RNA sequence: GUAGG
């Protein structure tokens, strides 16, 4: 009811089912692998619904497939039947404050078993701390946010493929068995017209040399395969029979320069494809073997049969033959065809529990390597659990994993929005997986099984295209990892409420209606035509009652950040891509507001986003105070929340939280109760929605620049707080160990006049470039004073003491206002890294305002840098007075094919002054007022669905009977424009222009980070190029390509310059420096350097590289 | 008062290259950079420059002001 | 791997050259411990970019096993006198020990 | 690694 603050709606068909858990993604996952209690909870929840669901936790199935181990003897076992969680000791926030990885105790009760002995001894083992995932979905390791984001691979199982070779002038079959860890094998046929197999593409074979090594004879294989000429021929061909005989030659082949051996052959093949450890096709593999093949119900669980060798081997000729249909090997008449590996049946998406459960398997994998061998070297009797087992493997693979793996990335804080769109992005970059460089064509395109299970339109812009993509809103996964979407159930063409989820295969079978389809007064269809979409892709339409499921809201294929933008439909594809991308990058504002014009999902997007607190009981508030929030339940439960205070954020931005609850409100459980940043009564607000106008103004909006008043940095509507962190740590070196202290030697007094007696800097002392924070000075250096410096101390009678100071000072080019410093000490409780004795970390926080060269950019891909801001006067100003904020250059909008943004605006000037709309009886008044959206005030919000958004009538009506402003006059005329007095000139321009309310949000591409300039720095080690980068005092690249344009003008001498005195010569850099500060000409460059380091590391490979003159030796 | 305040055409067509004048009007330039760096040991090779100076500029700018008004002249080897 | 097989197959030239049929056992008893005197001797004076003398990598290789054994028992990181008591040697010499045990980063 | 060009 009270969830969210009132929003008018423009939608025209009622949604059946509400959004899911935005974030169920990763939570019900790791819940699984945990198996805590709510796996077990929403487990039996789905038994007694009867929904499909895992009744085995992972973590206890990755402990029970380890199976007691067994020596050569088999004489003793043990089993690790139990394992079991308690709370960790450390907060959330105490662990992210002092940097300690939030993790949990992981205790297993191992049972030692010995037949010799025949006793069984229990003892309760810690196998290692284990990371946790707090509420969020965020694992917090050594204080910093990591996220992990599921991957798309190619499922286990079965695939077939058919090609045309140019050269054979015919087409060419082949196939595969893919599994889910063994070795993989292949099998084509009519490579030649014959078949053969591929045992790891080891070397060239037949079909029948592998058929005749298993037990099938030959006889009853010509009885199964007469059918087919082509195997008859196989055959025919083959002059080895005998199984023995097969089996020595197919040894020799993968093993050669041995002597072939039955029982090596036997279990080399048994170990490679029949052993349970080496090819252990997981559930999801079997359970697509069977459907592919059509065998019905084989084993659950279990490695590869030679049933399903033979029945691949019947499947791969008859699809050779030419037949679509055949009977099923031990199974029911199937179809045969080609299978297509970008479908989305065949891919699979390993969330975050699978992922962490593979790697603790691959640890434990090793831990049973170490005992097995330990026991293999250890006595009898002197066995225990406790002393056996070592916990170093499952630690240190779960540390790297979450270090340093590419699927473990760092939290994009920018805004809650980033942080959702981190959390449910698929990647298909990773360990075992499509590369960066194995990308092709095919995989990144969008393909038509794409829909309601992976948004089309976001996806990086950059070289990564289509290799990252976002979850669809209503998406689902399956247990064995397939993404479902749900679907409404439509019977005899009426519409049944009934939901069904369907994965992609199954998809396949019916044909499914579209949400957009008008639907009359009765359940039934309003048109007996209706668009509908089947197989592979097709868009056919079908008239009448034919039609099974349909869409159950027309939003199911847009991600969340894409369903942000409103009058998506009229955007195109790219702008709204761009658009998309950018609602990720924008930064809080000191004060947000929610926006005027907008779809009405951004609560939810909102709510379900980690950064709101959200009360968690249905009770009353007592106290109210910035700081915290104390609220009381019926029951009797005292709650405080603590609100976060501008606490830096992972890019470097503030976090604070702002109280909305009054002192005597009621709360209902769930309700938001404080802000987070770039919030507003729970409601996303990533911008601010300014006053706009289009018209070319004088040339300073040319070419996308934007041009807005200084009201915006007059009343501090586009400014945002930034907070640094920089630390010091007071190491021990071989010469003793640094102190930090005010005393610091060779500085003026007047530089130590906010230190303090500590030596830290005070807390609000203002800083800049070149200040002192912390006073800390080295234990001392070998120092020989030269001549001089002896002359000059002697004179002045000064000591060069032994103590240097090194010092931290504000990097050069920042500013702020010291808030918070944290010092930790050795002697004291806490503790550090070894060596370092004390850390000191200040933070330095400035209020950046909207100025020249800082990005700006809408929802609709419209991107601009600011380009001037002009005062307030200069500003074109409506009939009224009213200045409006920005300009925008229109001669963007036909060429970028973005029109929506011109609706929006329209509408955006309808929220502002609200709409009277009763009794006038048109088509868009009926509609209106059944719709409810008649009667409006001033400044309430609008929502317009993605794709239910407003037509162009209702706006057009709107517009003729907008509220009078002042004077009981309409300020826009019926065509959505008004007419703009100039500002400088002071005449009125020849015709009206368009204005209106728009929403505008603040990229993070500040100007204040880009900029960078270099007179002389650091310079490089092995060769001394100055070395790159703003963060040490860089030098800008001149490339190869940059160098050609300087060699087209001609132009030798800038070149020589550029190349020899402005870097890698160290000899002549100096000479300049002098020759420049002292007034003289520059001298005569010289060689360079790294031309010396060539000819040193060539001359090292044996080649006597001599620089010679053509009157014998030359001079260097 | 300006990097194109004097045009370039005119200090064509006396050098006859684009490349020769630049030659040129630097050997010019460094000579005269040259002798402002002088500090007095007064050696007689040098010369100063013909064409009155401003309390702050840059020799170039006054080498190619003489090449515009040609007082001077160029001989290659 | 193969390196380690060159320096026990070194071991085994010494033990055999040291080895008569006085000895009531078999060979395995015998050259076995100069094959683990070889192979250790190898692993404590060619592992490491910065060598370690031996007594000095026997100390490291102590304290990397009882700091083991501690983590094991005690399930949490020891105090820095308890790891100073066990292995009896002071906190300094610890922090010693500790430092000169690192490998370079490429 | 990921953003912007």
């Amino acid at each position: 009811a009270s969830t969210a603050p009132l929003r008018i709606s423009f939608a025209k068909i009622k949604e059946p089912l509400e959004v899911p858990n935005l974030l169920a993604l990763q939570t019900e996952s790791f819940d699984w692998l945990l198996g805590n209690d709510a796996w077990k909870a929403r487990v039996e929840s789905a038994l007694e619904s009867g929904q499909d669901v895992p009744t085995k936790s992972g973590l206890e199935e990755i402990f029970e497939e380890i199976s007691p181990i067994e020596d050569f003897s088999g004489s003793m076992s043990l089993t690790f039947r139990d394992h079991r969680f308690e709370p960790p000791k450390n907060s959330i926030d105490e662990c992210k404050d002092r940097d300690f990885t939030y993790a949990a105790p992981l205790f297993v009760t191992a049972e030692f078993t010995n037949n010799e002995t025949g006793e069984i001894k229990s003892q309760t083992v810690f196998m290692g701390d284990f990371p946790l995932m707090t509420n969020k979905g965020t694992f917090v390791i050594n204080g910093t946010e990591r996220v992990v984001v599921s991957q798309l691979v190619r499922s286990p199982g079965v695939y077939f493929d058919s090609s045309i070779d140019k050269t054979s002038d015919k087409d060419i079959f082949s196939a595969k068995i893919i599994p889910s860890r063994g070795a993989w094998l292949e099998m084509e046929i009519d490579k030649r017209d014959m078949v053969g197999v591929r045992i790891d593409r080891k070397r060239k074979q037949s079909v029948t040399v592998l058929l005749k090594a298993l037990g099938w004879t030959t006889e009853q294989i010509l009885e199964e395969f007469g059918e087919y000429e082509s195997m008859r021929a196989t055959l025919e061909k083959d002059h080895t029979q005998g199984q023995d005989d097969a089996l020595l030659d197919i040894y020799r082949k993968l093993r050669p320069g041995e002597p072939p051996t039955r029982e090596a052959a036997q279990t080399l093949l048994e170990n490679l494809y029949f052993n349970p450890k080496r090819y252990d096709l997981a559930k999801v593999g079997r359970y697509k073997v069977n459907k592919k093949l059509g065998a019905d119900e084989p084993l659950d669980a279990g490695v590869l049969t030679t049933d399903d060798v033979i029945a691949t081997i019947k499947y791969l000729v008859k699809l050779h033959a030419g037949e679509t249909e055949t009977v099923g090997e031990s199974g029911r008449e199937i179809v045969v065809e080609t299978d297509d590996i970008d479908h989305f049946g065949n891919r699979r998406i390993r969330n975050v529990g699978e992922l962490i459960q593979n790697q603790v398997r691959t640890g434990l994998a090793r831990m049973e390597r170490v005992v097995r061998e330990r026991m293999t070297t250890q006595d009898v009797e002197a066995i225990t659990p406790q002393t056996l087992i070592n916990i170093r493997p499952v630690v240190a693979s779960i540390k790297e994993f979450f270090g340093t793996s590419q699927l473990s990335q760092f939290m994009d804080q920018n805004n809650p929005l980033s942080g959702l769109t981190h959390k449910r992005r698929l990647n298909a970059l990773g360990p075992g997986g499509l590369s960066r460089e194995r990308a092709g064509f095919e995989v990144r395109d969008v393909h038509p099984s794409h829909y309601g299970r992976m948004c089309p339109i976001e996806t990086p812009e950059g070289p990564n295209i289509g290799l990252i993509g976002s979850l669809a809103s209503y998406g689902r996964i399956n247990p064995f990892g397939f993404i479902e979407t749900p679907y409404r159930k439509v019977v005899e063409g009426q519409v049944t409420d009934d939901v069904d989820y369907l994965t992609a295969d199954e998809e396949d079978r019916f044909v499914i209606a579209q949400a957009n389809a008008a639907l009359g007064d009765d359940m039934r269809f309003a048109e007996a035509r209706v668009l509908v979409r089947r197989r592979g892709g097709e868009v056919d339409y079908v008239p009448g009652d034919d039609v099974d499921y349909m869409d159950v809201s027309p939003r199911q294929m847009v991600s969340v950040a894409t369903a942000m933008i409103p009058f998506l439909e009229h955007d195109d594809a790219n702008r709204a891509l761009m658009g998309a991308n950018m609602m990720r990058q924008a930064v809080p504002l000191i004060k947000s507001e929610s926006p005027l014009v907008g779809t009405g999902m951004e609560y939810r997007s909102a709510a379900d986003a980690g950064d709101v607190v959200k009360a968690e009981k249905a009770g009353v508030v007592q106290e109210v105070s910035a700081d915290y929030i104390t609220t009381t339940n019926d029951d009797g439960t005292y709650i405080t929340y603590r609100l976060a205070k501008f606490s830096r954020s992972n890019q470097g931005t503030s976090v604070n939280q702002k109280v909305i609850v009054a002192e005597g409100d009621r709360i209902i459980e769930g309700q938001v109760l404080a802000d987070g940043p770039a919030t507003e009564n729970g409601e996303m607000a990533l911008g601010k929605n300014l006053l706009v106008a289009f018209m070319p103004w004088e040339g300073h909006n040319y070419e996308d620049a934007i041009i807005l008043s200084q009201r915006l940095v007059q009343d501090d509507v586009l400014s945002s707080i930034h907070i640094e962190e920089h630390e010091v740590d007071a190491r021990d070196t071989k010469l003793g160990p640094e102190e930090i202290t005010r005393d610091i030697p060779n500085v003026s007094e007047e530089v130590l006049a906010d230190l303090d007696e500590r030596g830290i800097i005070r807390i609000g002392a203002e800083v800049v470039a070149g200040d002192i924070l912390v006073g800390k000075v080295t234990p001392k250096g070998e120092t020989e004073l030269t001549p001089e410096e002896r002359l000059l101390r002697a004179i002045f009678g000064e000591k060069a003491r032994e103590v240097r100071d090194t010092s931290l000072k504000v990097p050069h080019g920042e500013i702020g206002k010291v808030i918070g410093v944290r010092v930790f000490d050795r002697e004291e409780g806490d503790e550090l890294p070894p060596g370092v004795n004390q850390l000191v970390r200040v933070y330095v926080a400035q209020k950046r305002k909207i100025t020249d060269g800082d990005k700006l950019a809408g929802r609709h891909g419209n991107k601009g840098v600011i380009s001037k801001i002009n005062p307030i006067e200069d500003m074109p100003f409506l009939e009224d007075g009213t200045p409006v904020d920005i300009i925008l250059n229109p001669l963007a909008v036909p060429s970028r094919m973005n029109p929506g943004q011109v609706l929006e605006i329209h509408l955006g000037w309808l929220a502002s002054r609200g709409w009277d709309v009763s009794g006038l009886a048109e088509e868009w008044a009926q509609r209106l007022q059944v719709i409810g959206a008649d009667k409006v005030e001033p400044g309430t919000n609008v929502a317009t669905p993605v794709f239910d958004g407003a037509r162009e009538d209702e706006l057009a009506g709107l517009l003729q009977h907008t509220i009078p402003n002042r004077d009981g006059e309409r300020m826009v005329l019926p065509s959505g424009k008004a007419r703009l007095f100039d500002g400088r000139s002071g005449e009125p321009f020849p015709e009206p222009i368009s204005v209106g309310y728009m929403y505008i949000l603040k990229l993070h591409h500040l100007v204040d980070d880009k900029l960078h300039a270099r007179s002389t720095g650091p310079y490089s080690m092995i060769t001394q190029q100055p070395l790159g980068g703003k963060a040490q005092f860089g030098g800008q690249r001149f490339g190869e390509m940059e160098v050609w344009a300087l060699e087209a003008y001609g132009a030798a001498y800038a070149l020589q310059e550029l190349l020899t005195i402005k870097s890698d010569d160290v000899t002549g850099r100096v000479k300049v420096y002098e020759a420049i500060v002292k007034g003289e000409n520059i001298p005569e460059p010289g060689i360079p350097e790294s031309f010396k380091v060539l000819i040193k590391e060539m001359q090292s490979l044996c080649l006597n590289v001599e620089v010679l003159s053509s009157d014998g030796m030359s001079i260097e | 008062e300006g990097i194109i305040n004097p045009p370039i055409d005119e200090l064509l067509e006396a050098t006859d290259s684009k490349y020769s004048l630049v030659i040129y009007a630097a050997k010019r330039a460094r000579q005269i950079n040259a002798y402002y760096s002088q500090l007095g040991e007064g050696l007689l090779e040098y010369v100063g420059p013909l064409v009155d100076t401003h309390v702050h500029e840059k020799p170039l700018s006054i080498a190619l002001r003489e090449i515009n008004a040609g007082l001077l002249t160029s001989e290659a080897i | 791997f193969l390196d380690l097989i060159q320096e026990g197959n070194l071991g085994l030239i010494r033990a055999v050259e040291k080895f008569d049929y006085t000895k009531g056992y078999k060979f395995s008893t015998y050259a076995t411990w100069w094959i683990r005197q070889a192979i250790t001797r190898a692993m404590a004076d060619q592992a490491r970019t910065i060598r370690i003398p031996v007594h000095m990598v026997e100390v490291i290789n102590k304290l990397a096993r009882v700091q083991r054994q501690m983590l094991q028992d005690l399930g949490r990181e020891p105090t820095p006198e308890e790891l100073a008591k066990e292995l009896d040697m002071t906190p300094e010499k610890v922090i010693e020990v500790q430092k000169y045990g690192r490998e370079p980063i490429s």
